[PDB]
């Protein structure tokens, strides 16, 4: 996958080199972001139970038409999917979170996500801001260094759905 | 300069020469920046001359030259002219490649000019490119060879990125009026109008 | 490169306009005469040879200083060139011949040319000369009548003299 | 440099350095053949383009209501008045495209760079669809046989690179 | 390919001397201040879709005439370049604020893209009214104080200002 | 030259995007060591002059037979050309220890280090011994975090010349 | 690049003519003090590393602004262009030598010298200055007596000087 | 503006006096040439677009060597400048013949037209060749007194530039 | 007017006193300077039509609607009047640079420029803009090392800087 460290080793050995002063710093780096990545990682594993319903009802919230009959967003099997999908995005966000990089995020909703989308008629606003609710609600879920990390990375999921 | 598959050491840094001298203009390279490991993998055929002319165009040494200090449209011009042997024909393939560029990275940027058809046929997998530009090349129009020309100003020069001018472009004017300039009368007719206004 | 169809879209949207009536009418008569534009153009491929070959011998019986030692199509090499440049020249006023605009030979062909001989130092008023004889070696076969339907095509021949005269005097 | 039958058997000739060959002439004199009922469909098309516009406009604003009302993109009279003009220019190209037997003028002018000024202006590519499928549906009436068969397919074609 | 430490670096050298007391002095405080420049760069890089549309909105409704049949961003590839012209500039521009140095805007994106806009055609007046709204929508992105700890930041508010107005003047 | 956020640019304008949060994690990381860096330039800096005659009279003491006529060091511009060599290789790392990269000595004196040593026939092991002294001097003159940073990129041009 | 049988050749050629007896005569009788300019070569090859290392440190002795922080060639890299400059400008004299015409200086060595050293900011005087030097090296490998036949070889002595003094004159 | 009836009104009234028999007698003169004047005005408004566009022609014709790319006559801008310029200088001309002196042409093309000209390197000879154009067509376009006198403000136009 | 040695004797007879040592310092180094005053000025002086002719370029590039008809710049004779102002507001800060005190360009240029130029109808934006791509244009020359010893002279430039901010800001 693709984390700091992997970074780190793919620039110091495309030229053939043995490790030199920069990737250790950038080793070190991800080593001491490394346990406030951790505590938020627990924080928002905590509260998925309630973070997926949250989002579901966000998502039906901000758009009206969606839930009505003869649409995307209506049907049992539908928004079971949506959960499906909202829990599988907060996984991997805590994935890419723990990782300290976002190389689980980025192969596993980056890789094949606006051709699966055109294919499956998803639109990116829905969940641009589904994220945006996640985002808004883990402000106040997480402080100092912790915040920060989690809503980079949120920003970064939101850009890629963009 | 070819690489067969039973070649020995002789030659072999003459392939090297040739590629470097090809690839990198006639820049120097100090051996602080040859990369050991590709031509050792190139060495038992694990990888072809294609490859390991991928691999260089993939190096820092090549962006170090080529991307940073340059714009996009020089970029390109040299991206042919190193690795094709030819200058650019128009602003179509300007517009691909840098779209390609901003799409999806150096990386895709560099293959479409290494995994190419023409690269395949011209030179293809043991061939190192040879600047071909000025003979005639099949479906080319009359500025290529121009283009070519002009890029190219000697035996001994190179297209260095450590000079004065700063490593600007030398063909975007050339390859410039044909592609966009067939609309110049009536703009004429548009800019007067706005003036008179 | 443009034929005249896309001519009119092109003029058509420079002004943000529908196509009219009127250049409909233009072109469906250009599509109406396509048939004998295809005769023309057919005429003007079969018999590439025979064009070149005509064209190089009034050539180099105009001016021998060409072939003579220290002249520019002398070193049997330099033949092979002015040959193919011939080729290249009538295979692209075909091209602009099905198309029904000069877009293929003033892009694709006549851009470069008069400086790139400038830089071989190759004469360009042999070449353009070249250009007239082949355009005279191939009205010939443009009008052979044999083998096909006949009927008026005087158009297609004011048409083919024009490129072939844009084509000589680009090069000049 | 827009492609057509025309323009890609001169430019698969050039790029061979060859004569065009007898295929790529079949090829010229059968566009040759179809240009009349396609000129055809394009004057058909000319001379209703407002009222098929018009009711594009419409019919996009029928099978979207959420985007009438305030607040959204439907929102503002000039707003929809270029709206108005935006289905006129899908259907102007699309005259172009027929007079042209090829999807170059289609495919340069509005579908090259189509996904990028959807995005970054927030147009929805559904908009665009349910007027190209209005106009189908309208142009199912008006023409008939080939030149029908031919708007049809270039809709299609535009649609599909929408969709 | 330059940011300020390397440029006192180059300075330095040049003069052939170890770095004086005043140097080190300015590059710790740049360092030491250096965090509140990554949060100016990152406000630029999330937002840069919102500056870009609302620079382009107000643009081209300013200028009408850049979205007419024949203006310059008139069919969906031309308006794609626009969107892509700005969009580059603005990744140089937050390059630059990262580095602290207008060396690799510059180099890097500005070196022959006048002359480039002039050969196409291109008015350059309404690139440079491009990069100033985009300037204006940037200095609103980063007056925002969202989930930041409040400071003053008056260094980098000049900083991206200047940076605008030399990629406007270089422009145009 | 190549510094950490020289490498950031680069690898975020070859790529042709937006600065990811990691790259962005890295500059700060590397804001964070400035100051040990830069209070070891500052050390280094000041002790110039006593660190490079000492590591001139250790050349000398390694190697007794440079000294004697016919040979390498005899004669006063060698080893005063020799102070300048050293005061070189000194002013490079102390750059690099501002820069906080491996840049300015890998462009002013690794690329094209082989070619001049082999022509004018130098040797690495003066140069690498030298270092060596350099070494053993700033490991009393500084202490802690500024230490081991140039200690860092005094073996890394060993090495470089070794 | 033409040796002297082929440079006659085209000058025969040219005038459309056989070769003449004197020009046979003259090539007849290069080819047979042939071994002389192969022994010349020899001299220059075999000791071509000492050649340049003694013109380079002659031409750092007298002209010391190089070495300088600052000067032309400071770091290692630009020392490296310079052996690399003068050990390929040494190659080139003893390529004119052994084919016995500057034609491969002027196709190749020289061909965009000029133009590189004025964008390069080099100084030309100082690359003219530095084949000079390697001129009077090689003069003293190039009159070794030892380990060869003695033979008086004036011709091949003014010969190679003429082609350094060509290199320089076309440098500076 | 600057007219003989602005000449005759401001030689009256700087001296404060009355108008007497000499300068209404030259009243007179103008008010009987304004016919062929005003229809000399009158023809040159109807062909402008060819004088203009053809004048650039005969300045490209006569300077082929500022056409070419790199100089300074090079651009599409240039040309439509060109063309600009040459509009003025038609306009003013045809000015001047309705105004029956040549007043709004030093007022405004003539004052001070020296160092403008050499502030952008203009070659005011381009200019002089555009006017030679002018009068070649003038000498068809009208007729006899209205020919004349267009022909006498033009010529001044080119003594003025001369 | 009013010079840096003026000013000087002003304050000491005003507070009465003496030269401090202090005095004598920076009128020395002020005194030291002149070399480099002396090379700026020249500079600004030979350099002074380029300069601002190019300005003007940019100045009728970025505001199209001054040259057009109903603009300021439009009957030709303004033109010249409007070259007039440039060069004779270069004048005065080359003066005032020359003198080192900003006293000649406040009272002897800007005293009534704003007065002046609301009885005129000149939009006064347009002249600040303009005396800033004047700033713009002249540093170029000013940082220019040709034909001149080199040397850093940072003061310098922020004092033409600061004297051409004045302006602007008296004019705006
Ligand atoms: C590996 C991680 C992963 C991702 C990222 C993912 C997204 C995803 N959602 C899908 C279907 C779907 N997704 C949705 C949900 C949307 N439509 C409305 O209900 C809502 C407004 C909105 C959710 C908030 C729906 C309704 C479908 C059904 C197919 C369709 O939309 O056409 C599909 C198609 C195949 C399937 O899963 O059944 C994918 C790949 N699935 C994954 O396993
Ligand atoms: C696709 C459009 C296109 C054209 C038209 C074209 C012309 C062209 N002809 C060339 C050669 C040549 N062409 C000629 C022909 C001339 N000699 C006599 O005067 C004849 C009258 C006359 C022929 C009509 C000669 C002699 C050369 C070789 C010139 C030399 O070796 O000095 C060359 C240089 C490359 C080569 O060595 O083959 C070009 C570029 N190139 C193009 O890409
Ligand atoms: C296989 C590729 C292909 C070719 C070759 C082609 C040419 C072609 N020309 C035709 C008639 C014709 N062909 C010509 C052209 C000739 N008459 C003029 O006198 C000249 C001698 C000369 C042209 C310069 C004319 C004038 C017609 C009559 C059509 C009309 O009335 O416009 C026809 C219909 C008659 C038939 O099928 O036998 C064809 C198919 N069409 C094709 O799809
Ligand atoms: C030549 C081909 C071409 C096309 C087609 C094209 C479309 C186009 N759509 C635009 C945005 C827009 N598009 C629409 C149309 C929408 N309004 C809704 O009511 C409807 C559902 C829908 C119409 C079906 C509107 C209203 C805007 C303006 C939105 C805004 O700026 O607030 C704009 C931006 C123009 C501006 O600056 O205001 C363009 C240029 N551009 C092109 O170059
Ligand atoms: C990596 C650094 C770099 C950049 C960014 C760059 C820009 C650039 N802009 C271009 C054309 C263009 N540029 C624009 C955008 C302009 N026209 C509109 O009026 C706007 C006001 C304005 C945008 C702010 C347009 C519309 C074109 C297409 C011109 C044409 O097709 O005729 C081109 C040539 C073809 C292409 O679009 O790829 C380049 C290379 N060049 C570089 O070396
Ligand atoms: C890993 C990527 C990264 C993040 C997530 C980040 C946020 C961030 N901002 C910080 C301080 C700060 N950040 C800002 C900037 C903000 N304040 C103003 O309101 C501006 C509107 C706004 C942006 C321009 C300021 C002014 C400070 C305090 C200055 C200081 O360091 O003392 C700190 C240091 C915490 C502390 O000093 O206790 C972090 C980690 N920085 C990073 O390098
Ligand atoms: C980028 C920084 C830089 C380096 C590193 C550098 C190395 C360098 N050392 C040189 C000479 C020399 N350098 C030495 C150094 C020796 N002296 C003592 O004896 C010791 C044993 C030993 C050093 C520890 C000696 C003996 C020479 C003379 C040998 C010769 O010139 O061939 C020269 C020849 C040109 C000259 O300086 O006049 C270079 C280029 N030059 C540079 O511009
Ligand atoms: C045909 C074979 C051939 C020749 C002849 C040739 C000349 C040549 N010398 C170069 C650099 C150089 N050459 C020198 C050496 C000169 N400057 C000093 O004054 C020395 C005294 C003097 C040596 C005699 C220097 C210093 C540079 C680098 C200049 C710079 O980087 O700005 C370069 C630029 C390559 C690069 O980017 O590194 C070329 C092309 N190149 C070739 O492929
Ligand atoms: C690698 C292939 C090869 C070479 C090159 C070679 C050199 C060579 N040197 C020779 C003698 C000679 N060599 C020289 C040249 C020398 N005279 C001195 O003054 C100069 C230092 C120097 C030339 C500048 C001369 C003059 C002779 C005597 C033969 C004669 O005068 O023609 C001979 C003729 C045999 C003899 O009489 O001894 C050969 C073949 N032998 C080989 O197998
Ligand atoms: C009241 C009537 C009037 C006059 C007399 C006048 C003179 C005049 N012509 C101008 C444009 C210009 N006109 C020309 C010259 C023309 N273009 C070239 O292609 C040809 C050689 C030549 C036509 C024969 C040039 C070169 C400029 C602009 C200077 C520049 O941008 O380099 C400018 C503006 C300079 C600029 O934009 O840079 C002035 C003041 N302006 C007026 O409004
Ligand atoms: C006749 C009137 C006159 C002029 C024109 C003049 C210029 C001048 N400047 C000098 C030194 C100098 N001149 C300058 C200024 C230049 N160097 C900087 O790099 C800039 C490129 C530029 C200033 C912006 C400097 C820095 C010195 C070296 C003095 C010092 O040590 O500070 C010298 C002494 C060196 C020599 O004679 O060749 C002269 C004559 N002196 C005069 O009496």
């Amino acid at each position: 996958s693709r984390t700091v460290i992997t970074e780190v080793i793919a620039t110091a050995d495309s030229q053939g080199r043995f490790l030199n002063s920069t990737e250790l710093q950038a080793a070190f780096g991800r080593f001491e972001r490394a346990v406030p990545a951790i505590e938020a990682a627990r924080a928002l594993t905590k509260n998925q139970d309630a973070l997926v319903k949250g989002a579901v009802q966000a998502v039906f919230k901000k758009f009206p038409y969606v839930t009505q009959p003869g649409e995307k967003g209506y049907g049992d099997s539908n928004q079971a999917k949506c959960a499906r999908d909202i829990g599988y995005y907060l996984r991997f966000i805590t994935y890419s979170l723990v990782a300290s990089g976002t190389g689980p995020l980025d192969d596993y909703v980056i890789a094949g996500l606006r051709e699966v989308n055109r294919a499956f008629n998803l639109n990116p606003l829905w969940y641009i801001e589904a994220l945006n609710y996640i985002k808004g609600e883990t402000g106040k879920l997480l402080s100092g260094q912790s915040k920060t990390e989690a809503l980079l990375y949120i920003d970064h999921a939101i850009n890629a759905l963009s | 300069v070819t690489l067969r598959a039973p070649f020995t050491e002789e030659q072999f840094q003459g392939a090297l020469y040739a590629i470097y001298k090809q690839v990198f203009g006639n820049t120097y390279v100090m051996e602080s920046e040859r990369p050991t490991t590709a031509e050792s993998q190139l060495k038992d055929g694990r990888i072809t001359v294609r490859g390991f002319i991928r691999l260089l165009a993939k190096t820092e040494a090549y962006k170090s030259r080529f991307l940073y200090t340059t714009s996009q449209n020089r970029f390109i011009e040299l991206n042919h002219k190193l690795l094709l042997g030819r200058a650019p024909y128009d602003q179509a393939e300007i517009i691909r490649h840098l779209d390609l560029w901003n799409s999806q990275g150096y990386d895709a940027e560099i293959d479409s000019y290494i995994e190419s058809e023409e690269y395949q046929e011209f030179f293809g997998e043991e061939v190192v490119p040879f600047f071909r530009g000025f003979k005639y090349q099949v479906g080319q129009n009359p500025l290529g060879f121009n283009g070519l020309v002009r890029l190219y100003d000697g035996y001994a020069g190179s297209d260095t990125e450590r000079n004065q001018s700063g490593q600007v472009a030398r063909l975007t004017d050339r390859l410039s009026r044909p592609v966009r300039e067939q609309s110049s009368v009536d703009r004429i007719e548009r800019l007067l109008r706005s003036y008179t206004s | 490169m443009n034929d005249v169809f896309t001519r009119a879209i092109a003029q058509a949207d420079l002004k943000g306009s529908f196509l009219l009536e009127s250049d409909l009418d233009k072109l469906a008569s250009f599509a109406k005469e396509g048939v004998k534009r295809l005769d023309a153009v057919a005429a003007l491929t079969n018999n590439a040879p025979a064009i070149i070959s005509d064209a190089a011998h009034k050539l180099f019986a105009e001016q021998q200083e060409l072939i003579q030692p220290g002249g520019n199509a002398y070193p049997h090499r330099r033949m092979a060139a002015c040959l193919r440049d011939m080729e290249i020249i009538l295979r692209y006023v075909s091209y602009a011949l099905l198309a029904g605009d000069a877009s293929v030979l003033d892009d694709r062909c006549l851009n470069g040319l008069r400086e790139t001989y400038n830089a071989l130092g190759t004469p360009t008023q042999s070449v353009a000369r070249a250009v007239q004889l082949m355009k005279d070696a191939a009205m010939v076969h443009l009008k052979s009548t044999a083998n096909v339907t006949v009927g008026d095509c005087s158009s297609l021949y004011s048409e083919a003299a024009t490129y072939f005269d844009k084509a000589a005097a680009s090069i000049a």
